[PDB]
């Protein structure tokens, strides 16, 4: 399967995903500093574990 | 037995600059003061320089609103050398609003009467297209020294409004400084100096009253020289 | 919403009395995708609980376990 790139983003805080907007890409006029996110890019995994 | 130097003279040439001069000081005296008084009052002042606009159609200083003919960062950078004095409260909002052709200027703010412009005749930017409005809000506070707009993003208090644009503070007052020393008046004795100061300012601070706070801060400063 | 009101609600008559913190209210669904590490995170709390419970019903019933044991 393919990835998504939605914001269904894990084990990341409330600021972190304030930035983005329902889609996942940052909204225009943006004060990003380092160490954000612009795009919220999710793969899935193999299950490799039950 | 020392001659206490008293204010006795000031001379404005000019609203933007003046002079100021001191009447008897002791021989030796005329490096000391003149010299630390020059760097006070070029160092630390009250400034009270915009610090933060929220322009009515636009979402970051790159782009370029329709019917003006100047870059919005231009337009940032031209609203940072606007001078305004703050007699009121160390915090004012100001409200901007003009349409129809022709530039904008400072008698072009709204004028309440807390806050006073210094430079009407400064331009801000042309206008070209006939039905062009532009609606900006103007934030001024007090201050000192030279804040950059780098440093105070560490107020981390959710201030990340889209509309909201910061600008790099100017707080200083005064922006050129001189000052010499000559023979002073006879005084029935021999070797009496006074020094003079040419301060110029942008307008917001008289030199009496930045003479008072400079030697104020410089004298409540050096009252730690008393030790145990 | 965090507490219903009856002395401040007469116009709703005060069908009930002031404090009332019984099931007054209901919802209907909840997806929460991106809200699924949360979800997890609530799940691994859950088994968490559930294990612990089925090892003090298997234990403390019978007083732990009166038997020679390893560590």
């Amino acid at each position: 399967g393919p990835e998504e790139i939605t914001a269904d983003i894990p084990n990341v805080g409330e600021a972190a995903l304030s930035k983005l907007d329902e889609s996942g890409i940052v909204y225009i006029g943006a004060e990003v500093t380092g160490g954000d996110i612009l795009v919220g890019k999710v793969t899935p995994k193999g299950e490799t574990q039950l | 037995e020392f001659l206490k130097p008293r204010l006795v003279d000031i001379e404005q040439v000019s609203s933007t600059h003046a002079k100021v001069t001191l009447e008897p000081l002791e021989r030796g005296f005329g490096h000391t003061l003149g010299n630390a008084l020059r760097r006070i009052l070029l160092s630390s002042m009250p400034g009270c320089a915009v610090t933060e606009v929220e322009i009515d159609g636009v979402l970051h200083e790159y782009s370029t609103k329709e019917g003006v003919q100047e870059d919005i960062l231009e337009i940032l950078l031209n609203l940072k050398g606007l001078a305004v004095r703050v007699q009121g409260k160390d915090e004012v909002i100001l409200t901007l609003n003009k349409s129809g052709i022709g530039p904008v200027t400072a008698a072009d703010i709204t004028h309440d009467g807390d806050v006073e412009i210094v430079k009407p005749q400064h331009v801000i930017c042309h206008l070209t297209d006939e039905n062009a409005s532009i609606s900006m809000r103007i934030k001024v506070q007090r201050g000192r020294g030279y804040v950059p707009a780098s440093t105070r993003i560490h107020s981390e208090e959710d201030e990340r409004p889209i509309g909201r644009l910061l600008v790099d503070a100017c707080y200083s007052p005064v922006e050129r400084i001189a000052y010499n020393v000559e023979a002073a008046r006879v005084e029935q004795r021999t070797d009496l100096d006074k020094l003079v100061i040419e301060m110029e300012t942008n307008g917001t601070i008289d030199p009496e009253e930045a003479i008072r706070r400079a030697a104020t801060i410089l004298a409540e400063q050096l009252e730690a020289f008393v030790d145990l | 919403t965090k507490e219903i009101t009856l002395e401040a609600a007469r116009y709703e008559d005060e069908s009930l009395n002031l404090g009332d913190y019984v099931e007054d209210q209901i919802e209907s669904v909840t997806f929460d995708r991106i809200t699924t590490q949360t979800a997890k995170q609530v799940i691994v709390q859950k088994v968490r609980e559930a294990e612990r419970a089925m090892v003090v019903d298997q234990f403390r019933e019978h007083e732990g376990e009166i038997i020679t044991g390893v560590v």
